[PDB]
């Protein structure tokens, strides 16, 4: 009976981009520098997959194409860290980062010379997802909210419509909570905890972005970044500084 | 022009 009557959540479940494979030359290395280059390459594909996904989100493309760009350039690292976190959580009993089914960074590689400082932040979101026992539906909504978690200081060119969409998904997340088990007092606490998690993503994004920017501009290191991703980065580094970025927060805490 | 991202948002 139901299934044949689409729900916002059931639709979020089907547009979820499928799992990408790394390509390989699987004898996977020890050089911290190769790992990064390799991950940057896969990252480029991973981001394109995400853009397509954004366009499939109900109401997203009904925004000025300019806002669709600002959004994706402000939240890509976020969508990336959150999805990697979830995939790492559902993948194993613990300890690792699962970038692809054919590309995994385990305890060993995770601690090579310059890896841990970069990876610890990625492990963080994975541990958080585990700690709060987040359901697949909760995650589908939270990830959508992450796309809508940073607007320009000076608003958007579709502000009104944006505000309406953001709220639609916030309520959509509320439902996924009501569904996961069935309490009443916990629903409040639960919503407080997940909105807290969403709020902490800005922080992990901030840490991951420093390494991303530092590494991209060095040229004393010479770490490769794919073409499109490179563009988004060169494009955002100037703005991310000046404070032209506004982070929506559920808690001024 | 092209702007890889912009171009995909219209692909
Ligand atoms: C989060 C996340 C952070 C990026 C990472 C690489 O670009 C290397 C970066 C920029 C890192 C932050 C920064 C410290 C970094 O280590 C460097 O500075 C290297 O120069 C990337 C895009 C690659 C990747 C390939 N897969 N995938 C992935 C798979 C499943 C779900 C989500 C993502 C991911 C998720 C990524």
């Amino acid at each position: 009976l139901p299934q044949l009557t689409p729900t916002l959540v059931s639709l979020l479940e089907v547009i979820e981009p499928e799992v990408l494979y790394a390509g390989y030359d699987s004898s996977v290395p020890d050089s911290t520098w190769r790992i990064m280059t390799t991950l940057n390459m896969l990252g480029g594909r991973q981001v394109i997959a995400a853009v397509k996904w954004a366009k499939a989100i109900p109401g997203f493309r009904n925004l000025h194409l300019d806002d669709q760009m600002t959004l994706l350039q402000y939240s890509w690292m976020s969508l990336m860290a959150f999805a990697l976190g979830w995939r790492s959580y559902r993948q194993s009993s613990a300890n690792l980062l699962c970038f692809a089914p054919d590309l995994i960074i385990n305890e060993q590689r995770m601690t090579l010379p310059c890896m841990y400082d970069q990876c610890k932040h990625m492990l963080y979101v994975s541990s958080e997802l585990h700690r709060l026992q987040v359901s697949y539906e909760e995650y589908l909504c939270m990830k959508t909210l992450l796309l809508l978690s940073s607007v320009p200081k000076d608003g958007l060119k579709s502000q009104e419509l944006f505000d309406e969409i953001r709220m639609t998904y916030i309520k959509e997340l509320g439902k996924a909570i009501v569904k996961r088990e069935g309490n009443s007092s916990q629903n409040w606490q639960r919503f407080y905890q997940l909105t807290k998690l969403l709020d902490s993503m800005h922080e992990v994004v901030e840490n991951l972005l420093n390494y991303c920017f530092q590494t991209f501009l060095d040229k004393t290191m010479s770490i490769e970044f794919p073409e499109m991703l490179a563009e988004i980065i060169t494009n955002q580094i100037p703005k991310y500084s000046n404070g032209n970025i506004k982070k929506l927060l559920f808690h001024q805490k | 022009q092209k702007s890889l991202l912009q171009q995909l948002l219209t692909e």
